[PDB]
RNA sequence: AUAGAUGAGUUUGGUGAUGGCUCUGAUUGAACACU
RNA sequence: ACGUCGAUUUAUCGAGUAAAAUUCUGUAUACAUAUUGAUAAUGACAAUAUGUACAUUUGUCUUGACUAAUUACGUGCCAGCAGUCGCGGCAAUACGUAAGAGACUAGUGUUAAUCAUCAUAAAUAGGUUUAAAGGGUACUCAGA
């Protein structure tokens, strides 16, 4: 319908196997934006590095990155790039992550907290964007070591996917977990 | 620091760090006031270049400190009482005050309109 | 009243579903914590003697 | 969302008054709550003032207005209910993110679920504002014939107003027992009754009686409200 | 004393490290409760105690052990069978509270607090999975064992 | 039935054991280890009551995936319940004979349980397993069979009967070998128990281990059916089998196979032995003389009222349902106590061992009973002393719901030849294939066509032989 | 916040079939393969409309709903 | 720790997961691989465990 | 009292760390300047 | 007021519902009356209630990034700005004017100080191979 004719969604439209017109409903966002340079035979080669997260709200986000000599091709880069990274993550009540988790990226540490309704995104900016795009709705984070703009986004999205499983935690222990807010009110209460 | 460690005082408090304003953050003052001991001209150091207006200044304390003229043109002098008030030129070694120009002999720039109250300038006054 | 409701429960039976939920554990390890002097001891003092001798 | 029709406030404040219903029995009939019940029969008896005061009503107004926001007739024609009346609040210890270890066999009910969160906390079933309507509930699981239902919903709403009523009564006798009015030429001088004793452990205490000696004035505070708190 | 809950803490951290299915403890009245315990949770798979060699695997539990005199008492040794799942220890995490240098005791009022992730005291507040052992009169106990049997104690370890 | 109903109604009496079973909970399996190996890990009411509860309390979790029963020696599975007991309380009174009454009630009560388990049962016959050992296993889905398996039935010899379901797995049995294997109290052993159709799968018991680990890895999803979890299991089972022996024939098949259906078709005893008496008479056709001879002796040293009370079972199980025979059971194994054979044949060949010499039947023979006298009858007619055992549970049926996992007998070879045209070398392939590759396959469908197919249209066609 | 509940799932069950499974609830199949099946599944015991998002950030503003100038204009 | 992740002993809990939702919210998840029906009652064995 | 735990700018050709400084929040028995 | 002003593409974009104007209210406050602080009696001074009446100012900082908000002109490493990084060397969004915009408001900024930021003296709760930091050694009293 003539929104693409850049030419630049339709190798993704292949991978992912979606219309055009619902790439462009996914929440993007240029998280990390780095001015790397190398020292070559030739001089200084000056290069953009970009971070950029996609994610539908409602359970899927991607973290992809790219680099190039013109700071917008890194960033059409990282967003194909992000977009065909899409995982599930897993989410308590479509609102929270299951319980806390914590990763480390060389010097970077990351803990997040599953939080009660109502709470809100109480996180810094990079990790509002990516709860704000996967639909997480209520959570706490805290950089414990370092605060690195590129390692603080790639140890939140790794611990995104570390959230311990209830189903498999109570298999390798014989025993229930049962939810006790899920029993209380009859039903999950998103 | 193991708990014994601990217990005959291991904790020490961190080492003071100097203050931007010693002869205000010691008394715990805002500003002082004193007496005008000489009005020079101060050199920037290596990236800035230029002429800083400063005063060698006598506290009423005893101490005598080096402040900043801020704004366009003085007529502070030789024996002129001036307030001094905190602060730091950022490229001048040594200038770690600033002089209030609605102060008590230091005049406010005349022909000022913009952030009259930074450098003690009346409203021009003229359609009262 | 507080008392008794609190010694109550540090003295209350385990749950049924708990009691037929747990795999068994032999009682010769659970609680044979005390260990008593060798019956045989004075018998192998005396072989020994010999032996070292 | 709906307001009630200008006839339904009536048919409501006909059937408390008149037919001596309880409350709560208009409320699970209608499905109006029970706070909504009680507001419209004070504004409606203040209508009655009015008209017995021949004050002039805002009927001009009334009715413009009216025709600019959805209704909700009752009675016959009752195509919806009005609200929720089984609306619970969301305690903050009920808000945590919990999962009990138990064995796998466990019946974990609504009464577990309450001691989890904590030992002091009520289950869902004790913290609706018409509590008979579960009783009622589990008399047609037994196929009990309807209207019999109704009748034991009947009694057992209104002899829980009766309990309502009686302990309100007793705690409004005993606090005009603690107050010894004395008539003088001027003014009627009312002496009441404490315990002065009751002022904690360390003389700290949120009810006691007394200007606390401690204390500056917290007028220079900021967000020092001074404002009245409670018209009562 | 303590020092042998947390050697057996770093032990059994170590043992599931390495993926090893059989590991051994010393034999003392203090491992076997907190190991009766871990059982009890569902952390561990077997316990029985034994020689300086393993059981036979077939019939671990059925293995009669001999009596524990004073002739062999140096050598027995307890035997815990451990737990993988899903490619990942049931026992990853073992890190102790109350060390030789400091026991710290937690009180009801603390353990009631502590077992719906809010910190008290010490301690810091239970997450989903996490688990706390509190030794008490009734024996070593968890957290939330001990909660309804309106007990305090020392705690000993907390298991991720 | 409740936990709080359970756990009252299986108190632990005085005299019980506290480990007589030793339980185990693994990811997704709950093991059952009979531990009393002095004894060949014999059952008694000890051991029954703590199986009950267990069982009915994994029923209500969907944790638990596979049931798994096994022994703790390394020689017997369950040999048997504790009858010599019963014996010493059956010349108490009328009193001390109803303490044998109730545990019967508790072991029909356990049965039951185990036939309509609503989860997989897995039972490792690794050892012998005679008596209350075959309760545990016949009604299970699943009966895996090793090279010490020993299966038996040596309850005719006592002056009883067969005790537990034997009335409704024996009867719709491929053939009269349900008779057989009851009044004979033959001896099966190793892969024979796999061929006879007792057993339905055949492992080493070297790999039972290993495959108790992987069953705990099983994790089916809970909108799968019961057909589905049952596959799984199955095809798992058939993992770990390393083939049957390469020598060992089928023990009962060809000759001997179409002796039993030739001599154990009858409803009275003295048609069954007459039959005997002409195959073990040489010249007969046949060609079991050896075997024909050494039944005779086996009957002729056995209860004749337990032979007649028997065999009125077999043709009358065909027409029970599962539920329904465990009831009639318990009042008929209730009037055994009250019977002079059972209390004579349990105190001379079990409590003394062989001493005295052998029991002495109040009938010496079975000559000795006229041919018009019916004796099968008392024992079928339900006194009202006696309450009617009350199942654990309402579930029942005539055919069992689940039994086609071990080899194809008669019945599976029969209907797949009416619904096609298999030829002799075809019709086996058809089978193995169907089967997967199960091993023993060739061999039993051979051999049923061998026995009950002829060459109807040459090579092509292949039909039964009754015509 | 608060949270609807009716009698009528209150008197029937008790809320231990939402424990049924590993303590989440029993797992239904995927949606792939549902209606894949001419028959659907048993419906889920649960209160009706028990599992809608909750807008708590549109909250934000509440107490200012309280005030007596503010009340009068919502009126 | 030079080696890299393998997460072969998980593709058909991954798998499963992509495709138990659809990336476009409000519609219908797509048809999974066709071999994820083929391993559904084959998990894989217990590895690396002395 | 069960909601309460948050970051940002700045060292390098560049990357990742270590480590200070400053900013963002609240406040004063305050002072000064313009009002 | 089918007027005025500001820009500028000379016809577009703003000042602008803003103003004027019209229709109402009577808030602080003023005045008046009553009650009240107190009763055996005593009121220095004021509060409260009711009635009538009145529509009265803007100021300040910021505008390169941190940090919400722009152009034009002048100056030309000069004059000056600056909490941190920094800006100014003849076509400066950073200095000085003008206008616009962002924001607080009878307050607004600046200076000084305290808490937090800072797990930045770490009991809860740190670290010491190569970055601040393992004692030259281990026998050993006290002490853990
Ligand atoms: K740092
Ligand atoms: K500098
Ligand atoms: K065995
Ligand atoms: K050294
Ligand atoms: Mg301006
Ligand atoms: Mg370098
Ligand atoms: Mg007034
Ligand atoms: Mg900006
Ligand atoms: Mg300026
Ligand atoms: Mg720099
Ligand atoms: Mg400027
Ligand atoms: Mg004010
Ligand atoms: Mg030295
Ligand atoms: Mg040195």
């Amino acid at each position: 319908d003539g929104l693409d004719d850049k030419g630049q969604y339709q190798e993704l439209k292949k991978r992912t196997g979606m219309s055009v017109r619902q790439i462009l409903q996914l929440k993007t966002k240029k998280l990390v934006h780095r001015r790397v340079v190398n020292q070559t035979r030739l001089g200084k080669i000056a290069s953009d590095s970009v971070m950029v997260i996609a994610g539908n709200g409602d359970g899927w986000l991607g973290l992809g990155m790219a680099k190039s000599v013109e700071a917008s091709i890194a960033v059409e880069k990282a967003t194909l790039l992000a977009i065909q990274n899409m995982q599930p993550i897993p989410r308590y009540e479509n609102r929270t992550i299951y319980g806390e988790v914590t990763t480390k990226v060389s010097g970077t540490i990351v803990r997040l907290n599953s939080r009660p309704p109502g709470f809100g995104l109480r996180v810094s900016h990079r990790i509002f964007e990516m709860c704000r795009a996967a639909g997480i709705r209520d959570l706490s984070a805290k950089f414990l070591r370092s605060r690195n703009p590129m390692n603080t986004v790639k140890a939140t999205y790794q611990a995104l996917l570390s959230q311990p499983n209830p189903e498999d935690l109570a298999i390798g222990r014989g025993k229930k977990l049962v939810d006790v807010r899920k029993v209380y009110y009859g039903g999950s209460v998103y | 620091a193991t708990l014994n460690q601990v217990m005959r005082g291991c904790r020490k408090p961190q080492r003071a760090r100097h203050a931007v304003s010693p002869a205000l953050s010691s008394i715990k003052s805002p500003a002082l006031k004193g007496v005008c001991v000489k009005v020079g001209i101060t050199r920037p150091k290596k990236p800035n270049s230029g002429e800083r207006k400063t005063a060698r200044v006598r506290l009423s304390t005893g101490k005598v400190i080096t402040a900043y003229i801020p704004g366009e043109g003085h007529n502070i002098s030789q024996h002129s009482v001036v307030l001094v008030r905190g602060g730091r030129a950022q490229d001048c070694p040594g200038v770690r005050y600033h002089l209030v120009r609605g102060a008590l002999d230091l005049a406010g720039v005349a022909t000022r309109m913009s952030s009259r109250s930074k450098y003690g300038t009346k409203k021009p006054k003229k359609a009262s | 009243a507080r008392y008794l409701a609190n010694k109550r429960a540090a003295q209350a039976p385990e749950r049924l579903d708990e009691v037929f939920t747990r795999a068994t554990i032999r009682e010769s390890t659970a609680k044979n914590t005390f260990v008593p002097l060798d019956p045989e001891a004075f018998v192998k003092a005396e072989e020994a003697r010999i032996k070292h001798a | 969302q709906p307001v009630l029709s200008e006839g339904s406030r009536e048919i409501i404040y006909q059937d408390v008054m008149e037919k001596g219903l309880p409350i709560k029995a208009v409320s699970a009939k209608y499905n109006v709550d029970v706070r909504r019940v009680a507001a419209v029969i004070r504004l409606k008896e203040i209508e009655k003032r009015w008209i017995k005061e021949y004050k002039p009503l805002a009927r001009p107004y009334a009715r413009a207005v009216m025709k600019m926001l959805p209704q909700t007739v009752l009675g016959g024609p009752d195509q919806k209910p009005h609200e929720s009346i089984n609306d619970v609040h969301v305690h903050s210890y009920t808000t945590q993110q919990l999962f009990v270890p138990v064995s796998e066999s466990r019946e974990f009910t609504r009464e577990d679920a309450a001691k989890a969160f904590g030992d002091h906390i009520l289950p869902v079933d004790k913290k609706l504002r018409v509590p008979e309507l579960i009783e009622f509930q589990k008399d047609l699981l037994k196929e009990v014939p309807l209207q019999e239902a109704n009748r034991k919903f009947l009694n057992a709403t209104a002899a829980s107003e009766a309990k309502i009523a009686e302990r309100e009564a007793k705690r409004r006798q005993a606090v005009e027992d603690a107050i010894t009015r004395v008539k003088t030429d001027r003014f009627e001088f009312r002496f009441q009754e404490f315990n002065a004793e009751n002022v904690g452990h360390d003389g700290r205490d949120r009810n006691a009686v007394g200007w606390r000696y401690g204390v500056p004035f917290p007028d220079r505070k900021r967000s020092q409200i001074k404002i009245p708190t409670k018209v009562e | 004393g303590i020092q042998q809950i947390t050697n057996m803490c770093s032990h059994l951290q170590n043992a599931s490290r390495a993926r090893l299915g059989l590991t051994s403890l010393p034999n003392t009245k203090y491992n076997l409760a907190l190991a009766l315990a871990l059982h009890r949770a569902g952390f561990i798979s077997s316990i029985t105690r034994g020689g300086p060699h393993p059981p036979t695997p077939e019939a671990l539990m059925t293995y009669e052990p001999e009596p524990v005199t004073s002739a062999n008492v140096a050598t027995r040794r307890l035997w815990v069978g451990l737990k993988y799942w899903n490619e990942e220890p049931v026992l990853k995490e073992l890190k102790p509270i109350s060390k030789p240098s400091r026991l710290v005791t937690a009180s009801l009022e603390q353990l009631n607090r502590v077992a719906r992730g809010f910190p008290a005291g010490y301690m810091k507040g239970l997450q989903l999975g996490e688990c706390l052992f509190v030794n008490t009169d009734r024996g070593v106990l968890e957290v939330r064992e001990a909660v309804e049997r309106k007990v305090g104690g020392l705690v000993l370890c907390k298991v991720k | 039935i409740s936990t709080q109903a359970a756990a009252e109604l299986f108190k632990p009496v005085e005299g019980d054991e506290p480990e007589d079973v030793l339980f185990n909970s693994l990811y997704n399996l709950r093991s059952v280890e009979l531990n009393r190996p002095a004894k060949y890990n014999a059952l008694n009411g000890s051991m029954i009551r703590k199986i009950a509860p267990r069982l009915l309390e994994w029923e209500r979790s969907d944790m638990a995936n596979v049931i798994v029963i096994k022994g703790s020696g390394e020689k017997a599975f369950c040999a048997g319940g504790d009858v010599a007991a019963l014996a010493k309380q059956n010349a108490e009174g009328p009193e001390g004979v109803k303490k044998s009454v109730d545990y019967f009630g508790l072991e029909y009560k356990l049965n039951h349980l185990i036939s309509t388990y609503t989860r997989p049962y897995v039972a490792f016959l690794d050892g012998i397993t005679m008596g209350g050992g075959v309760g545990l296993s016949i009604h299970a889905p699943f009966r895996i069979a090793t090279e010490r398996t020993v299966f038996a039935m040596p309850e005719t010899k006592i002056g009883f009967f067969p005790d537990v379901g034997a009335s409704f797995f024996l009867p719709r049995m491929p053939g009269q070998v349900g008779p057989y294997l009851g009044l004979t109290s033959a001896l099966l052993k190793g892969v024979q128990v796999y061929y006879a159709g007792i057993a339905t799968h055949y492992l080493h018991s070297s790999s039972l281990p290993a495959l108790e680990s992987r069953l705990a890895e099983l994790t089916p999803r809970d909108y799968w059916t019961i057909e589905q979890r049952l596959s799984v299991i199955n095809d798992t089972i058939e993992e770990f089998s390393t083939g049957v022996p390469y020598d060992e024939n089928i023990e009962i098949g060809g000759k001997i196979r179409l002796a039993i259906d030739r001599c154990f078709k009858y409803d009275k005893i003295d048609e069954i032995i007459a039959a005997l008496k002409e195959e073990a008479a040489e010249g007969a056709k046949g060609g079991v003389q050896s075997w024909a001879k050494n039944t005779l002796e086996e009957l002729t040293q056995r209860s004749p009222t337990s032979l007649h009370v028997t065999l009125r079972q077999m043709r009358l199980g065909k027409s029970w349902g599962i539920a329904h025979t465990f009831k009639r059971e318990h009042q008929m194994a209730a009037k055994f106590m009250k019977s002079h054979d059972f209390n004579e044949g349990v105190t001379a060949l079990l409590i003394d061992k062989g001493a005295n010499g052998p029991a002495k039947w109040k009938p010496a023979s079975l000559d000795e009973i006229p041919p018009g006298a019916n004796i099968s009858e008392d024992y079928f007619r339900n006194d009202p002393e006696v309450p009617v055992l009350e199942l654990l549970n309402d579930r029942s049926y005539m055919q069992y719901p689940y039994n086609k996992f071990g080899l194809p007998n008669d019945y599976d070879v029969k209907e797949a030849i009416e619904k096609g045209n298999f030829t002799r070398e075809k019709l086996i392939d058809h089978f193995v294939e169907t089967r997967r590759g199960k091993q023993g396959v060739r061999e039993a469908v051979s051999d049923v066509l061998d026995r009950m197919a002829v060459r109807s249209k040459g090579t092509e066609h292949v039909q039964w032989k009754k015509e | 916040a608060v949270v609807n509940m009716d009698p009528a799932y209150m008197a029937k069950y008790n809320g231990s079939e939402q424990a049924a499974g590993r303590g989440s609830g029993l797992s239904e199949p995927p949606a792939y393969e549902k209606t894949a099946d001419e028959k659907p599944a048993k419906q889920v015991i649960a209160n009706p409309g028990r599992k809608v998002p909750t807008p708590y950030e549109q909250m934000t503003f509440a107490p200012l709903e309280r005030r007596l100038d503010i009340a009068i204009f919502r009126a | 720790g030079k080696g890299r992740i393998f997460q072969a002993a998980k593709v058909y809990q991954r798998a499963s997961e992509a495709a138990a939702t659809n990336i476009v919210s409000g519609l219908p998840p797509r048809n999974p691989p066709l071999w994820l029906k083929a391993i559904e009652s084959i998990p894989p064995a217990e590895i690396n465990t002395r």
